[PDB]
RNA sequence: GCUUACGACCAUAUCACGUUGAAUGCACGCCAUCCCGUCCGAUCUGGCAAGUUAAGCAACGUUGAGUCCAGUUAGUACUUGGAUCGGAGACGGCCUGGGAAUCCUGGAUGUUGUAAGCU
RNA sequence: ACCAUCUAGUAGCUGGUUCCUUCCGAAGUUUCCCUCAGGAUAGCUGGAUCUCAGGCAGUUAUAUUCGGUAAAGCUAAUGAUUAGAGGAACCUAUUCUCAAACUUUCAAUGGAUAUGAAGUUGCAGUUUCUUUAGUGAACUGUCAACGUGAAUGCGAGGUCCAAGUGGGCCAUUUUUGGUAAGCAGAACUGGCGCUGUGGGAUGAACCAAACGUGGAGUUAAGGUGCCUAACUUCUCGCUCAUGAGACCCCAUAAAAGGUGUUGGUUGAUAUUGACAGCAAUCAACUAGCCCUGAAAAUGGAUGGCGCUUAAGCGAGAGACCUAUACUCC
RNA sequence: ACUGAUUUCUGCCCAGUGCUCUGAAUGUUAAAUCGUAGUAAUUCGAGUAAGCGCGGGUAAACGGCGGGAGUAACUAUGACUC
RNA sequence: UCAGAGAGGACGGAAACCUCUCGUAGAGCAAAAGGGCAAAAGCUUGCUUGAUCUUGACUUUCAGUACGAGUACAGACCGCGAAAGCGUGGCCUAUCGAUCCUUUUAAUCCUGAUUGUUUCAGGUAAGAGGUGUCAGAAAAGUUACCACAGGGAUAACUGGCUUGUGGCAGCCAAGCGUCCAUAGCGACGUUGCUUUUUGAUCCUUCGAUGUCGGCUCUUCCUAUCAUUGCGAAGCAGAAUUCGCC
RNA sequence: GCCUCGAUAGCUCAGUUGGGAGAGCGUACGACUGAAGAUCGUAAGGUCACCAGUUCGAUCCUGGUUCGGGGCACCA
RNA sequence: GCCUCGAUAGCUCAGUUGGGAGAGCGUACGACUGAAGAUCGUAAGGUCACCAGUUCGAUCCUGGUUCGGGGCACCA
RNA sequence: UUUUUUUUUU
């Protein structure tokens, strides 16, 4: 049976990327992280304090708490037949801005623009709802200065 | 007469036979686990508030 | 004795190669890989035949060694030995083991079984695909007919199928003859001993004074 | 030998950060001084940047976005002619008062300055600007850089001129002119003296007395000014008086017509045209040699 | 078109050699009474302005090395699912969908923020 | 020793454990145990129901991410490792072959999160936290307005009490030890165990398909010369074997050979008459079937009989037969 | 207790384990006793027998009873030497 | 700023010590391996005791128990620094311990129930003394004189799969064979077959399949020693060798 | 096959944490003796078995390799 | 039979990546002696058991033949 | 106190 310390199996996942080593940029501390907020969680080696566990790399979680240089956050973790909400604390240096949420609440904030532009000009309410790519539409193709090219198989050639 | 054969073959059926439940959604609701003078303050402040 | 060549024939197991994890390892028997003119310059032999596998096995040291032996025999007495130059493209680095049992009337007092089986060393094995080349040769046009019956005679100490072929490429180049031909015309490969290299033109132009493309 | 910097040397180096090849940023402090908690969201951390060149002192008040500082307010020792120094404008002096300079200057911005008039009695004792009312004092932390930080060094005379400006920058005299490290004494007198620039003055009548060739080399342009050895302290006086009394910014200029004085980057079919005579060119040479 | 202070991204920014550099500035620079630090005023520190763009630095140059981007490699290698598919087997192709990376070829050689100043 | 009693001594071990229908329906896995033939523990399972009447899903889409396996690379670092070349070693540019405990680069499958009313905009209050500062952070209000923001499917959630199980085995794919094994050990999924039914002559696992009790029709896999329900049905080839061959798992066959026959590839000669003898031919290859390689013990196995322009091998066509499956009654 | 008629013999070892023999032996030793402190329980200290430890004997008590090199005027071996 | 390299300097040499250039970390960081680190996490040096006091939350193993280890805060008192800041041991991943009992530290603490004082004893809180079989009994052999409950979950004999080993048969020809690879052989290599060896496994049998050999008596297989009919020789014949039915 | 143990002048044996390589005999020289032997006075001598590593430095400390030696190898 | 080991001058033993065949006894001669023995010096002693191969090059490395030496070889 | 040897023939 394989041991069970905390960074077993983890050494290219607490690696640092190639010509990517050295000193942390600093808009690492500078992004804000508020609760309520989703982050993604990509443990940094070069940081052994407050590292989130190997289970937790790659998840998305909410935050719950923000303290002086770190967060609580609330990650799932999938239990035999239960997912659990587990809470860890993580420095801020193993942690980045989702982007998946940023997205939805500004699709969110140009719907609201659009129903309230269209409300106010007269407008009917315009459809705000994301569809499915349908099939393409009946459409003519020109072969003017392209015509057709007229392929066959072509035969066996040994290529030593 | 060897005993230990350890195996996960038959755990994700298992695992799935009553579905895999989801956190409920007033997990973040609890203010459980947060910075104490946070806290503190928080308390002062609904203290006060006047209700009308 | 060795264990018949079966017991280790098809590719099973991962790379075992030699390293700080895998000592006490005896030497492959195949030594020599270049035999013949090797030293001869790359316009001396503008013809190849290759020699390659159609089976997906281990080729052992010894089977490689005997083949070698009985390839440059042939072409040195048939013509000469600096009339064709024969390169082995396979190396054995693949270490087979053995779990050896003792074979002997009550052996089984002392035999272990299969318990702790893992095996210690005992020889080189070339791993090998399809496709693959094991012998190279590169002579004048005038002997095709000698290094093919060369490698028909070589291709009997091997196991599985072998397929000869010529190749279009220039001796040992990459480059098929008639470019090869029109780029050493125009100076673009310069020799390089039994190869040549490309000149690309990107350099600085008092490099490129010392032979213009 | 073998070739060291090769092939696979560059292409394995990795670069470090432009600010540390330039040898201008200590990143390593620049995290303890920049960053603020994360309870704290987006407050601003406000950094006190002192920085002495060959020939000027550079005071700016300064906090840190997630695209590069944001400087609010600058002082420069080439702006005290405005208030009478015209030489010296590196001394101890001229450091304290551009000091004082960016802390009238940014409380009179933020419209402060009324409240915090800070200390208005050069007395060289340590002096903390504390709380008047409801509004605390503007606060900033010293960042001095790649400086040696000892004592009597100008970038606390800097920091000392803020602070007597009336600007809270947490701070302990230890790095003072005039505070004795062996037995932890402080003499604000010495302090004075040096803000003040006697100093100075002491080496003007010394080498008056040594040698007027000496002493003319050494202060040519002070002479030239007409600022000897008995005006030199209430010149300093009459200059921290007119900035507190003044501390506005000059007033920009008009924008002046700009013409190109470098060269321009070549284009691809001019640099192919130069490579075709190039060509060319060694060619003859090589069929006339 | 530039200089400086503080930066952000951290080589399209690095590296080698060379040309040019208006004005501000940066820099080199002179001195060592004082503060300060050294075997050594070399570094660090302090007081200055005779001199210099020589170097640093900036722009530019190079069929430059590196780095970055793209093309090709190639619908190739590999691969999800299917077959009472072929083959003694190793393996191989077909159906259904995903789909690379070297060599090689071409191009680019920092972008930009706040503050102050030159032009 | 024998006799009676304590004594129905204890047993994690062996054997047995007695009526019928109906509904639901497992496990051989985790952790701890002088624990490994046993327990406790979680999981899987049944029952009682209770609260409600849209938020969920072993599936997709959109958006955003995680990874260092296959492939790739070594003319990129580390470690091997062949050969020369240009300036014995050394330097320079190359070169052949490689790595479970090497890597610049890097898939497919895969993992995770989000996709609105528990929301969005303001207004108007609280704080002892935070800021130089209504500066922020958070909260509060019977505050005001807006009104459901991918596909498909579908009712959802809660509590309690408790059984059996805690020897597994098989298969496609991946994979470790082993020369291998109907061997030992793992990963995903599906099965057998617990399960019958049509087919594979026979068979726990293979192919089809899962089951109340009957009927009609149609089929799946498999088949249609006779055993045996269904054609000696239709078309084109190939094959002669002194026991040919004959249908997933599957019930063994190789290296190497043939001037048996049938197709193809390449290079030649030939009507200025090609080879043989005093009008096509020659040579080398290639791959279909057949032949040699091919030896075991009671008499024996395409299942049997037999079959030779087949009832064999390959490509096909009509129809036809047959399930506890599908439709209808 | 061992050996086992007669005949002829019964070699070396008391280090180990036993058995045994002396004891001056403050080396180690229980209970009891004696002394110190305390208001008392109690604490501290001194004694403190046999045994053990030290010394001797004993194998017809249990038992035990070695290696490596070189070397003689043909070789071989090795009386001999280390 | 390291490892290292280059070039110089009395004795000094390949190596002592001094100087200058280059030097992406190729060094060092207590130890195994792997990560991490360059105005540092390395080296030199100043001052220090945050290796301190207190409670909760969380991660890891996981049953989402406990120990151990760790993370982020909060309250106190401190250290370093001009300051921002950093510090609850070691740059990160191992380096460790329940109940009962003993012992220590703590309160100007509680109890000894006939009232009090002082000893003594017992409690509440935090450590130490240790269980290495490490969720933690106090523990030497032999049985061929042996016994019981069971086990084909498990060995010894047969059978089964496998065939390493054993045995047998092929392919190419480097050589042997006076010359001549193939009369007869055939190395270096390589392909197979058999289950009359011995192993491997543990499928069946432990409420029993009588476990070696010989004697006796049948039948079967050939991989043919003899005999029948033949082909080939390094076949001129007793003789001998190879092969075929 | 498993478990140990050792390897040091020409031979037989010590040796230190790791900073020395010793002892006897053997060999060489001088002396005593008519000469040899004994005796007296001197000298030189080892693969520290081989490697890699650990620390300032290793015969020694650790690991592996080569040789030798010892013990176990039992049911049926 | 199998695992092996070795074959070197008349006899006994060293030796090598593989790049020379050494030592002793024995034999012949010389010195020494009155002459010998002994002792010294020289000359010396070989197809490296044989064959084939691999190598630029084999006594050594691979295969075979001969000669021997040490071990292994039902069963219940 | 210790104190062993001295080739063959002449
Ligand atoms: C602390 C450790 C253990 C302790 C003691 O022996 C443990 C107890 C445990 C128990 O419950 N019952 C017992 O009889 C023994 C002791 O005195 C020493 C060995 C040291």
């Amino acid at each position: 049976t394989n041991s069970k310390g905390l960074r077993r199996g983890t050494r290219y996942m607490f690696a640092r990327d190639f010509r990517k080593h050295g000193v942390e940029h600093l808009s690492t501390y500078y992004t804000q992280y508020k609760r309520g907020d989703l982050v993604d969680i990509k443990t940094n080696g070069a940081f052994q304090k407050g590292m989130p566990f190997k289970a937790y790399h790659g998840r998305t979680g909410r935050i719950f708490n923000v303290t002086r240089g770190a967060v609580g956050i609330i990650v799932n973790k999938r239990v035999r037949g239960n997912i659990l909400p587990k809470r860890i604390n993580i420095r801020i240096e193993h942690i980045k801005p989702s982007k998946c949420r940023t997205d939805f609440l500004n699709r969110v904030k140009s719907n609201d623009e659009k129903r309230k532009a269209a409300k106010s000009a007269g407008q009917p309410v315009p459809a705000l709802k994301r569809l499915p790519v349908a099939p393409r539409g009946a459409h003519t193709v020109t072969t003017q200065n392209n015509e057709p090219e007229l392929l066959a198989p072509l035969r066996f050639e040994i290529v030593a | 007469a060897k005993s230990k054969n350890h195996t996960n073959h038959n755990q994700n059926k298992k695992a799935h036979r009553n579905g895999i439940t989801k956190p409920k959604k007033h997990i973040f609701l609890s203010m459980k686990g947060v910075d104490a003078k946070f806290i503190k303050n928080l308390r002062f402040s609904r203290k006060n508030n006047k209700r009308q | 004795g060795r264990r018949p060549a079966r017991c280790y024939r098809y590719i099973k197991n991962k790379p075992y190669p030699k390293s700080r994890f895998c000592r006490g390892v005896p030497d492959a028997k195949i030594r020599i890989f270049d035999l013949g003119n090797k030293r001869a310059n790359v316009d001396t032999f503008p013809a190849c035949v290759h020699m390659m596998s159609n089976e997906r096995e281990h080729l052992s040291s010894e089977a490689l060694e005997a083949a070698r032996i009985c390839a440059n025999k042939y072409m040195v007495k048939n013509c000469g030995k600096d009339g064709f130059h024969l390169r082995v493209r396979k190396h054995p680095f693949h270490v087979t083991r053995i779990n050896k049992m003792l074979s002997c009337a009550g052996a089984d007092r002392l035999q272990t079984g299969m318990r702790g089986a893992y095996g210690k060393p005992q020889g080189l094995v070339a791993r090998v695909d399809i496709g693959d080349i094991l012998f190279s040769m590169r002579i004048k046009e005038g002997n095709v007919k000698h290094a093919i019956e060369a490698f028909r005679r070589a291709k009997f100490k091997f196991p599985g199928r072998q397929i000869i072929v010529s190749s279009r490429k220039w001796g040992f180049t990459k480059w098929d003859r008639e470019d090869y031909e029109r780029m050493r015309a125009e100076g673009r490969l310069r020799s390089d001993g039994v190869g040549v290299q490309l000149q690309r033109e990107h350099g600085p132009l008092t490099k490129w004074i010392e032979n213009p493309i | 030998v073998k070739v060291i910097k090769n092939k696979a040397y560059f292409k394995r180096y990795q670069v470090k950060l432009r600010r540390r090849r330039e040898g201008k940023t200590d990143y390593y402090a620049r995290k303890r001084l920049t960053v603020q908690d994360k309870n704290k969201y987006n407050t601003p951390k406000y950094r006190l940047i002192v920085r002495i060149t060959n020939k000027d002192v550079v005071a700016q008040l300064a906090y840190s976005k997630i695209e590069g500082d944001v400087v609010v307010a600058s002082a420069y020792s080439h702006e005290l002619p405005r208030y009478g120094l015209k030489v010296g404008l590196t001394n101890y002096a001229a450091a304290y008062a551009t000091g004082l300079l960016l802390a009238r200057r940014h409380l009179k911005t933020i419209g402060l300055d009324s409240t915090y008039k800070g200390h208005e009695e050069l007395t060289g004792e340590d002096y903390n600007v504390e709380e008047e009312g409801d509004r605390a004092p503007f606060k900033a932390v010293l960042d001095i850089g790649l400086a040696r930080t000892t004592t009597g060094s100008k970038i606390f005379a800097v920091m000392k001129g803020v602070a007597d400006g009336g600007i809270n920058v947490p701070h302990s005299e230890s790095r003072f002119f005039g505070f004795d490290q062996e037995s932890k004494e402080y003499n604000a007198e010495a302090h004075r003296d040096r803000i003040l620039g006697k100093h100075v003055a002491d080496y003007m009548t010394y080498l008056k007395e040594e040698d007027e060739d000496r002493y003319k080399r050494q202060f040519s342009k002070f002479l030239a000014a007409g600022l000897n050895a008995d005006n030199l302290v209430a010149t300093y006086q009459k200059v921290h008086s007119a900035i507190r009394a003044d501390a506005s910014p000059a007033a920009k200029k008009a924008a002046k017509p700009s013409k190109r004085h470098t060269a321009k980057r070549l284009t691809y079919d001019e640099r192919k045209q130069r490579v075709a005579d190039k060509k060319a060119l060694l060619l003859q040479l090589k069929e006339q040699q």
